[PDB]
């Protein structure tokens, strides 16, 4: 029966604004303090502001200290987050709770805050060698570094889907810049090196970038 | 300053678990614990309140005590659905609002567990001529999903740069995950070897690349 | 003559256990198994002690305490104990010698939409010690900002209502406790069992 429902998050630049709304309902909202708690993305939790029940007192993390100003309108039983001068280590999920003996008792579900600059861009892609590094038993590990793209997805796909045995795409990693990045990976048999070859075929329909890249034992 | 969990916990259906948290006397030692519970893709749900209070509608499986400077979160009969993130937190004498510990992820165990396969590759010829440099470690084949990821430069432990994924359920029901380390060319060059240190279950499984 | 361990036991109105009670039991003959005798209590547990070896003991003073818990906190009622009621309300010491005494008491002490006029310590900076008793009522500051005698964000009042309803669990119902702890002193034992 209490309810705490966010609005207001979304896509913003770095030194961009946005305002986060928190609507209450099933309890006495004036009653009670209210405060902001953030998730990264893989992270764990962050306190970030907090406000009595009358709205008279304020509490910030430093990490927010003269950017952030958290407010609520007690005839609307809705708490608000100003969120100015964003940088992208504000990017999170944003959740807002009410406070209870100590703790946060109850929690809405969130609200994505993503500040990034990135635009559409095609991967960079590099093979990864074979190497005594990357061999054990008879078997040896190959593979392509897809670098730098915005926004998902890629595919990828080996010598243009005739090997599938071995193959180990690994999902990406969004990085602080905003972009993606990913790997694929095969095994194959170290005897195949050099008499079998082997290609990484990669497509980024969002930039029309597809990319072939031979991936082969190392010469010096 | 900072409370300390241990990154995973595990047990079987039915059993228990303990999950510690670890701080000072003036952050547990003088001041009221917390415990979450985060189920992946929900909001954090309160468990334990003043130490070992519980709210109306948690069960009396979950417990909570403290020791001088750690606490401790007990969960009996455990079930798939305690499958969760779980978070300590309490609050510091010099600080206004309060601190969260990194989190214990807890998977109650469906399989045997299974050690990482791990393989990492330095950069390639082509990234070093376009002026940038990134080792990539992946990491698969493991359960349950819970790694930690440590990066060493000549055995010194390197900060900056790392990027590592959330592990991610593969066809087989076991997990992977990846780590990149950012480098410039001569940051590569100005170093004897790199390690990618994957710690799974308190075994490390250790790879090592080296200029060439 | 007999101790007046009647009046402590079938009292009308009990203490909260933060503001728990305490009589002073001395120059009298104390049948204990008058009392370990009636089925009437759920728990009857001695420690350093027998409850027949008893009337066969003497002692400077007994003090009897008293107080209302929760059924699942009666095991704190321990030496070696934690817990909210442990470290926050009534501490037993670890060495202990005494018995501890109680009963479900849903039938006094619970109310249809609640008693909460049975109170508990939630909020302490430290941990009481052995037989410490604290009835403050200070704002209880979490973190660095002062509370200046205001409920808040981070300052609460350190005492909650456990608002006792019929149709609780067993473990959250009320239970009445009495905590008989026996004083040897160099000095004259003036309560004495039956046999002596
Ligand atoms: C709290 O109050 C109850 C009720 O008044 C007390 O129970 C009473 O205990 C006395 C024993 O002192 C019982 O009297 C006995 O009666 C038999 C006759 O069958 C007699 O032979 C015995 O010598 C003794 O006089 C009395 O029946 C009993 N009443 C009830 C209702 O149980 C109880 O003892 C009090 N708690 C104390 C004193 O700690």
């Amino acid at each position: 029966e209490v309810q705490l429902l966010e609005s207001g998050g979304g896509l913003v630049q770095p030194g961009g604004s946005l305002r986060l709304s928190c609507a209450a309902s099933g309890f006495t909202f004036s009653r009670f303090a209210m405060t902001w708690v953030r998730q990264a993305p893989g992270k764990g939790l962050e306190w970030v502001s907090a406000i009595s029940g009358s709205g008279g007192s304020t509490y910030y993390a430093d990490s927010v200290k003269g950017r952030f100003t958290i407010s609520r309108d007690n005839s609307k039983n809705t708490l608000y987050l100003q969120m100015n001068s964003l940088r992208a280590e504000d990017t999170a999920v944003y959740y807002c709770a009410k406070v209870g003996w100590g703790a946060f008792d109850i929690w809405g579900q969130g609200t994505m805050v993503t500040v990034s600059s990135a635009s559409t861009k095609g991967p960079s892609v590099f093979p990864l060698a074979p190497s005594s590094k990357s061999t054990s038993g008879g078997t040896a590990a190959l593979g392509c570094l897809v670098k730098d793209y915005f926004p998902e997805p890629v595919t990828v796909s080996w010598n243009s889907g005739a090997l599938t045995s071995g193959v180990h795409t690994f999902p990406a990693v969004l990085q602080s810049s905003g972009l993606y990045s990913l790997s694929s990976v095969v095994t194959v048999p170290s005897s195949s090196l050099g008499t079998q070859t082997y290609i990484c075929n990669v497509n980024h329909k969002p930039s029309n970038t597809k990319v072939d890249k031979k991936v082969e034992p190392k010469s010096c | 300053s900072v409370l300390t969990q241990p990154p995973s916990a595990s047990g079987t259906p039915g059993q228990s678990v303990s999950i510690s948290c670890s701080g000072t006397y003036s952050n547990i030692g003088s001041n009221p614990v917390n415990w979450y519970q985060q189920v992946p893709g929900t909001a954090p749900k309160l468990l334990i309140y003043a130490n070992d209070q519980r709210p109306s509608g948690v069960p009396d499986r979950f417990s909570g005590s403290k020791s001088a400077t750690s606490a401790f979160l007990a969960i009996g009969g455990l079930q798939s659905e305690d499958d969760a993130d779980y978070y300590c937190s309490t609050w510091d004498d010099s600080l206004p609002g309060p601190l969260f510990g990194g989190g214990t992820k807890l998977t109650v165990l469906g399989q045997p567990k299974a050690n990482p396969t791990v393989t990492l590759f330095p950069p390639s010829s082509e990234e070093l001529q376009a002026n940038k440099a990134t080792l990539v470690c992946l990491i698969s084949d493991f359960y349950p999903g819970a790694v930690t990821v440590a990066w060493k430069a000549d055995g010194s432990p390197v900060k900056a740069g790392v990027e590592t994924t959330k592990p991610s359920k593969q066809s087989n029901n076991k997990y992977a995950a990846s780590s990149y380390l950012s480098l410039t060319p001569e940051q590569w060059k100005s170093h004897r070897s790199y390690s990618c240190q994957v710690t799974h279950e308190g075994s490390t499984v250790e790879k090592t690349v080296a200029p060439t | 003559n007999l101790c007046p361990f009647g009046e402590v036991f079938n009292a009308t109105r009990f203490a909260s256990v933060y503001a728990w009670n305490r009589k002073r039991i001395s120059n009298c003959v104390a049948d204990y198994s008058v009392l370990y005798n009636s089925a009437s209590f759920s728990t009857f547990k001695c420690y350093g002690v027998s409850p027949t070896k008893l009337n066969d003991l003497c002692f400077t003073n007994v003090y009897a305490d008293s107080f209302v818990i929760r059924g699942d906190e009666v095991r704190q009622i321990a030496p070696g104990q934690t817990g909210k009621i442990a470290d926050y309300n009534y501490k037993l010491p670890d060495d202990f010698t005494g018995c501890v005494i109680a009963w479900n008491s849903n039938n006094l002490d619970s109310k249809v939409g609640g008693n909460y006029n049975y109170l508990y310590r939630l909020f302490r900076k430290s941990n009481l010690k052995p037989f410490e008793r604290d009835i403050s009522t200070e704002i209880y500051q979490a973190g660095s900002t002062p509370c200046n005698g205001v409920e808040g964000f981070n300052c609460y009042f350190p005492l909650q209502s456990y608002g006792f309803q019929p149709t609780n669990g067993v473990g959250y119902q009320p239970y009445r406790v009495v905590v008989l702890s026996f004083e040897l002193l160099h000095a004259p034992a003036t309560v004495c069992g039956p046999g002596s």
